[PDB]
């Protein structure tokens, strides 16, 4: 419970969804060949690429609902 | 070393995992565990399978003991099957309209979810976007 | 069961972290690289530079931060190494071990890069007393480094750091003067975030520089202030404080560099100056990558770098405490770096993240300039216009090589001989090229001079004997000779005496300064005083071989026709009494050079048309005299007496080879077969010691080296000729020959890797295809983010326009200057513009030269992807060249816009492309996979099959069950694989009678496929984006005829997590007469191999050897092993392959546990596993 990412029997697809994205993106910055991928794949620096993931984290998903 | 020697035990596990009594239930899901950790990277699956099947349909179970077994059962049963074929039978009734069966399905989730979280990456479900936000990682979707 | 063996031939050569220090505990100084998984260690050379590397150590984990420190006092740098899992190691240097010594781990988090596991951002204080772990959430902790009077590291208890959501863009420790620890951080907030219903507070939410402070007193850590920033940040440096300079830390960020102080600090700003003359969009800031302290007793100067190629000497102004100016200059322009190190004695390693590596010398020191100073001090509102310009300060000492990131890459004979060459196309943007790769012994090139016509021969024989440098190279035509001399400017000489007119079959040097040539009309004996000792030859005969000595000169006419000469002790020539001749044809013969104990040799091997080699000696009481003849399998074409006790060797009429001592009788062979081309056995020099350089399809060599014998070949392509050099150029080196070329080689390593040559390209090559008929290459090239030739073109001359309408005295032109000079893009970077731009490049070819054929270009946003040459079957047996293009991709949200095909006709032996026409469709194409006489694409969702009409494609058949989205395609020849980018592969089989499209086979396992390489009918050999290669089998009761996806499975035989990605399979037989290989490259340069077995004995003899190899002696970082490999997947059925092959490397008591525990020697065990590579790879050892 005190742990962070356990859901209950009121949690919802928004805040599973974002939780989900959330540590995509922590994952992605876990890795070390993963941005050497992205690098290349669009034309960027690795710099660049690090900052874009680390902007695009309080960011995607929007708003909640209400 | 018991690796060539589970075929015999499984229709044996069969009687014995069939819905009789609670030692029955509560040992024999000790021994899923425990052969479940005996074998480990060690070249056996769709028996174990075959097993998780029949060990499935037993987690609506009231006793505390009973389901804690079950619980520890379906830790070696992850750690033995993978992460992916538990998710697979676990996303079935997560957001069904009834509380009673929601307690479980998450609380099985969460005890999924503490053990190697970081293997869930390439297992989720991809779920197709909405009008308001934006659900498709293209991470995951962008071509050479 | 089906088991495979993993193995690897050429490590990673990726640089992602570099450190350095002294680790050796002396002055000298060596620097900690970092590749992916792969630790290695450097040391450059302080007197030519030649980077020698020293140890190299799998750590098989992730390695994810990486820092040195050192204690007060102490000599020995040490490392900090974080790992995947939640433990911190910290390691030691050993120079006479030669390992790293671990010293202590710590217990704090659960495995795998999770969120709240720390171990990302590892923070370290200048002193050494303290460091600091910390994640992208609450747990933060802080370990405090005492040592005792042990000499050892006394760490201590985890310091709690616990706060509900925060984030951390970066920590790096304050360089503070000897007080409680600082460490800084740029947090984030995003509680407020997490409860609006508008949502704008993913607006109005900024870093602030929370710094932290340890208590060693009280033993608790205690935040110390909290200041809101503006703009948001990338990384820091910690300003150097202490009793030189101040304590701060320096924010760069977007477009701006901000120094703050905590205290009474103003704090300066200062913007990043921007090019002269830009080509780009000004949309795009520009922020920096690196940065590099380069801490001095006097003073301190930085050198950081920008996006684009620009070292800034940022040299700071400050007061006692206070700040005064961040004033700002130019380096100079070098290629990109990820991170790079300063050597002392001005050393500057550029450290590239594509590509090479590079080391700088720093020529010049200080500030001496004429381009102006920039400053903050300056009131401006228009910012600072630098000028970009060459190479000034810096010069290149050497280029290390690196191969990554290899893209795409095949393994297929282009050439005449034997081995299977390595084509791989990798680079990344205008530094792209394309590399041949050969794996033979180090060839050093040395001199380049093509010549029209043959030489067949040319040695380099000196005039004295007590010289170290030779006299001349002799190049023999079919028609002439060519004859050079050493004079180091090598031209054409004169007065050398010989004159060739006719070829010259042998050169020798007989007197102490008299030469011997050997040619057609007879043996020219010149001494160094002009006289001209011309033998003729009797009749209408022809000399076809010799054997030469330095007091014996033995020929051979046609007859078989043996006449001796003898060297006097005057020096002159007396003819043998007696010319002993056979019953056959002289094809060749063997006599050595003299030892300077004995006056002459004995022994003369004499190949024959009777293919009987027989035993001559050449004393003067049993001259000329038979002593054992012996039969041969074929007929020989060289035979060489040589040393590493007597030796000689036989070459046969193809490249495999056998062995005989030298003796009345004939005791010892071991044969080599690695031939199909006639073998020549010439005389070389390996570092004092003597050969067989045996040139056979390669230029192989077998050696004796002190009874470690391997038969070697040469990593460069089809020789003909080689001897022995000696001159300034090249104290010791080889004379080697080819079909139109002159080149002097040279042979120093006793090592065995790759060795390569490159051939430049464009941009960022996709894919390429062999031409079968005229054997040539086909390269696309394309870039996102790119300007094509045209747009440049017009973009610079209407930038031109602008430059002429800025409304003053137009009283003088910048375009006559501005119009001349193109920057070259190898090395002056990229006008990287645009987010929906492309561009496209397509090119032939020509492997042998290096000249290219023909050459297309494209629209602006119109980017290739595929191509396969492929005949139709309808038409005639012509080939042509299919590209599919796609239009403005949108990517990042995907929205695309559609897709053409290209058609051209492919004539003129395959040397000169042309349109024909050009069809469009909605989607973007991505396969073109020729099928039966037809080309079948697969665009977008919806998998289609084309055929060739005579103004578009004619649409046939068509699925639309696909689910997701098709990425690319391989077929057999009646069934089809779908690499579907969710789901796996998908088994398709077609209805020739029916024209129907029929899924039958599934999985349910989804994996995220990018390339496969077909084995058989059932098993299909794939790959995957995090690194799980992955074979499955279809079960035979898979009905082949029929109408999740399906009720029937194909089930997995394997599963191995490798840790880097995967990009080309091709099964293959890398060396002549060997077996099967499914080789795997990978993203970061590496080249792994699979395998499989003999027997259920050897695969559990090698699994017991894991089970006990595993927890009897652990990884070095600390991971569990099995649980590494596990990661995603229960592996089944692999045998590592470099966690098995540490027993060449473990403690020699630990050999005595485990070669004792499974009761084996360790010759027996090393032994077996030198017969695998042997067997398989690029192993050279000969019996
Ligand atoms: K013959």
């Amino acid at each position: 419970s005190k742990y962070i990412g356990t859901g209950h029997a009121d949690t919802t697809k928004w805040e599973w969804l974002v939780n989900q994205h959330r540590d995509s993106y922590c994952s992605y910055m876990g890795h070390f060949d993963l941005l050497n991928y992205f690098a290349i794949a669009e034309n960027e620096s690795k710099a660049r690429v690090r900052f874009n993931l680390m902007e695009k984290m309080l960011q995607p998903c929007g708003p909640p609902a209400d | 070393m018991g690796k060539d020697y589970i075929y015999a035990v499984t229709p044996l596990l069969e009687d014995a995992l069939m819905d009789r009594d609670l030692v029955h239930r509560q040992t024999a899901s000790a021994v899923v565990q425990h052969m479940s950790l005996g074998v480990y990277g060690f070249g056996c699956e769709d028996s174990l399978n075959h097993l998780l099947n029949y060990v499935w349909p037993n987690v609506f179970e009231t006793s505390p003991h009973v389901i804690q077994a079950v619980m520890g059962a379906l830790e070696g049963l992850r750690v033995a099957i993978g992460p992916c074929r538990m998710l697979q039978y676990c996303l079935q009734g997560l957001f069904h309209p009834a509380r009673k069966v929601r307690d479980v399905y998450w609380k099985i989730y969460n005890s999924i979810y503490i053990g190697s979280q970081d293997a869930l990456i390439a297992h989720y479900p991809r779920i197709y976007n909405d009008d308001k936000n934006t659900y498709i990682r293209y991470e995951l979707d962008y071509i050479l | 069961d089906m088991f495979l063996y993993n193995l690897t031939l050429q490590r990673a050569t990726g640089i992602s972290f570099a450190i350095h220090g002294n680790f050796s505990g002396t002055k000298q100084q060596e620097i900690v690289v970092s590749r992916g998984k792969i630790l290695e260690l450097l040391r450059p050379d302080p007197n030519t530079g030649k980077v020698h590397t020293l140890l190299t150590v799998e750590v098989f984990g992730v390695i994810r931060s990486l820092m040195a420190f050192r204690l007060t006092g102490g000599t020995k740098d040490y490392i900090v190494v974080g790992s995947d899992s939640g433990r911190i190691v910290i390691l030691e240097y050993q120079p006479s071990k030669n390992m790293f010594e671990k010293i202590h781990q710590e217990t704090f988090g659960k495995s795998g890069c999770r969120r709240i596991v720390p171990g990302q951002f590892l923070a370290v204080d200048p002193k050494g007393r303290a460091v600091m772990i910390s994640a992208i959430e609450k747990q933060k902790l802080v370990y405090i480094l005492n040592r005792d009077a042990a000499a050892r590291l006394t760490i201590s208890s985890p310091l709690e750091a616990h706060k509900a959501n925060t984030l951390v863009y970066h920590v790096v420790g304050v360089d503070v003067g000897f007080e409680n620890p600082m460490f800084a951080c740029l947090e984030m907030d995003y509680e407020e975030a997490d409860n609006d219903p508008t949502g704008e507070a993913a607006a109005n939410t900024q870093q602030t520089l929370t710094f932290y402070e340890l208590d060693l007193g009280l033993n608790h850590v205690v935040r110390k202030y909290s200041e809101p920033l503006e703009e948001h940040g990338n990384f820091l440096i910690t300003v150097p404080g202490g009793s030189d300079g101040p304590s701060g830390v320096l924010i760069c960020s977007e477009n701006y560099i901000t120094y703050k102080n905590f205290g009474d600090q103003p704090d300066i700003r200062c913007p990043i100056p921007r090019r002269r003359n830009d080509l780009d969009d000004p949309e795009r800031g520009m922020i920096f990558v690196c940065s590099a302290t380069h801490k001095t007793k006097s003073m301190f100067f930085f050198l950081a770098q920008t996006e684009q190629g620009d070292i800034f000497k940022i040299t700071l102004e400050t007061d006692e405490d206070m700040v005064t100016e961040i004033r700002l200059k130019y380096f100079d322009t070098v290629p990109v770096a990820a991170a790079m190190c300063v050597l002392k004695t001005g050393f500057l390693f550029v450290a590239s993240e594509f590509g090479n590596h590079y080391l700088y010398q720093i020529a010049h020191l200080g500030d001496d300039d004429e381009e102006p100073e920039f400053s903050s001090a300056m009131p401006l509102e228009d910012t600072f216009f630098f000028q970009p310009r060459p190479l000034k300060n810096l010069v290149l000492v050497d280029e290390l090589d690196s191969l990554s990131p290899i893209l795409f890459c095949q393994i297929a004979d282009l050439a005449n001989e034997d081995t299977p060459q390595l084509y791989v196309a990798c680079g990344r943007g205008p530094r792209s090229s394309l590399r041949v790769l050969r794996h033979g012994l180090e060839v050093s090139e040395m001199a380049v001079s093509e010549l029209p016509g043959n030489p067949n021969a040319v040695w380099t024989v000196r005039r004295h004997i007590e010289d170290e440098f030779d006299a001349y190279i002799i190049v023999s035509f079919v028609n002439a000779t060519l004859v050079l001399s050493i004079g180091e400017t090598v031209e054409e000489v004169t007065d050398s005496g010989f004159l060739g007119t006719t070829p010259t079959l042998s050169c020798s040097l007989l007197g102490d300064d008299a030469l011997v040539q050997v040619y057609p009309d007879g043996i020219r004996h010149i001494r160094a005083d002009k006289r001209v000792n011309e033998w003729k030859t009797p009749g209408k005969k022809t000399i076809v071989k010799c054997a030469v000595n330095q007091r014996q000169v033995v020929i051979a006419l046609t007859g078989g026709e043996l006449v001796y000469f003898e060297m006097d002790p005057s020096g002159q020539l007396n003819e043998y009494t007696e010319r002993k001749e056979m019953s056959a044809d002289v094809v060749c013969m063997s006599l050595a050079n003299v030892p300077p104990g004995e006056q002459r040799s004995r022994f003369l091997a004499v190949g024959l048309v009777d293919n009987t080699v027989r035993i001559i000696s050449l004393d003067p009481s049993d001259c000329l005299q038979p002593l054992s003849m012996q039969a041969l399998p074929a007929q020989p074409e060289s035979l060489c007496i040589v040393e590493m006790f007597l030796y000689l060797n036989i070459g046969l009429q193809n490249g495999v080879l056998l062995r005989t001592v030298l003796d009345p009788v004939t005791g010892d062979l071991s044969d080599t077969r690695t031939g199909s081309r006639p073998v020549k056995l010439f005389r070389v020099r390996m570092q004092g010691q003597e050969a067989v350089l045996a040139m056979s399809s390669r230029s192989w060599l077998s050696y004796s080296y002190q009874s470690r014998f391997h038969l070697t070949p040469l990593s460069y392509e089809t020789l003909e000729f080689a001897s022995g050099f000696a001159s300034e150029q090249c104290p010791e080196g080889i004379v080697a020959i080819s079909t139109n070329t002159l080149r002097i080689l040279a042979l120093e390593k006793l090592g065995a890797v790759f060795n390569q040559v490159a051939f430049p390209l464009q941009y960022t090559p996709r894919k390429f295809v062999i031409h079968p008929e005229s054997n040539n290459l086909i390269i696309i090239e394309t870039d996102h983010n790119a300007y094509t030739e045209a747009t440049k073109a017009q973009r610079k001359q209407q930038m031109a326009e602008e430059m002429v309408e800025a409304a003053g005295e137009l009283a003088a032109e910048m375009a006559a200057a501005f119009l001349n000079e193109n920057l070259p893009e190898s090395i002056f970077g990229a006008p990287k513009a645009g987010n929906g731009q492309w561009a496209s490049v397509i090119r032939v070819m020509n492997p042998i030269q290096g000249n290219t054929l023909d050459l297309v270009q494209l629209e602006q946003n119109e980017a290739a992807f595929s191509v396969a040459v492929c005949r139709f079957s309808n038409t005639g047996e012509d080939w042509y060249v299919l590209v599919g293009v796609a239009k403005d991709l949108i990517l990042n949200p995907r929205s695309v816009a559609g897709g053409f095909v290209y058609t051209y006709k492919l004539v003129n032996n395959g040397e000169k492309l042309e349109f024909l026409h050009k069809t469009p469709v909605e989607e973007v194409p991505a396969a073109i996979a020729p099928f039966q006489g037809r080309v079948l694409i697969g665009v977008g969702k919806l998998l289609r099959v084309y055929d060739l009409g005579k103004k578009k494609l004619l649409r046939k058949c068509e699925n639309k069950h696909i689910a997701n989205y098709i990425s690319g395609i391989q077929t057999i020849g009646h069934r089809v694989i779908v690499s579907d980018v969710q789901e796996s592969f998908i088994w398709v089989r077609y209805k020739r009678n029916e024209n129907q499209l029929i899924i039958f086979a599934d999985d349910t396992y989804p994996r995220w496929v990018t390339t496969a390489s077909l084995l058989d009918y059932d098993t299909v050999a794939g790959a995957d984006k995090f690194g799980n290669i992955c074979v499955v089998r279809l079960p035979p009761n898979t009905n082949d005829e029929v109408d999740n996806g399906a009720s029937q499975k194909a089930e997995v035989i394997m599963n191995y997590h490798v840790g880097e990605t995967v990009l080309s399979l091709q099964k293959t037989t890398l060396i002549p007469g060997g077996s099967e290989s499914l080789v795997y490259t990978t993203l970061s340069g590496g080249i792994g191999i699979l395998v499989p077995f003999t027997s259920h004995e050897d695969h559990d003899f090698f699994q017991h050897v894991e089970m006990h190899l595993r927890s009897e002696h652990p990884p070095l970082c600390g991971r569990d092993h099995l649980s590494f490999r596990s990661y995603y997947f229960p592996v089944k059925n692999v045998i590592d392959g470099d966690l098995c092959e540490q027993f060449n490397s473990m403690e020699p008591n630990k050999q005595k546990n485990v070669s004792e525990e499974l009761d084996r020697t360790p010759p027996e065990v090393s032994k077996k596993l030198e017969d695998i590579r042997t067997r398989y790879a690029f192993d050279y050892k000969d019996d």
